[PDB]
């Protein structure tokens, strides 16, 4: 899936521009050397 | 589904799905927080 479509989290639908109860589904990881164990990322390769 | 709340964030479970899993022993209590900690308050704080 590749689409920057604002999620319709709330009951009222919002289009074009995020409004009430509209949030971006994607956020990143706050990587940091001081970050604790478990939050660290693991590179995964999947073969089919 | 109300129009009086702006920010809803949940980690334990999606707020939408509530018929399947049922909450038990939910508590609400008032606390004192200044206006300078609008979003600087979070669990697990080891500051001043």
């Amino acid at each position: 899936d590749i689409s920057t479509e604002i999620y319709q989290a709330g009951s009222t639908p919002c289009n074009g521009v995020e409004g009430f109860n509209c949030y971006f589904p994607l956020q990143s990881y706050g990587f940091q050397p001081t970050n604790g164990v478990g939050y660290q990322p693991y590179r995964v390769v999947v073969l089919s | 589904n109300s129009a009086s709340f702006s920010t809803f964030k949940c980690y334990g479970v999606s707020p939408t799905k509530l018929n399947d899993l049922c909450f038990t022993n939910v508590y609400a209590d008032s606390f004192v927080i200044r206006g300078d900690e609008v979003r600087q308050i979070a669990p697990g704080q080891t500051g001043k």
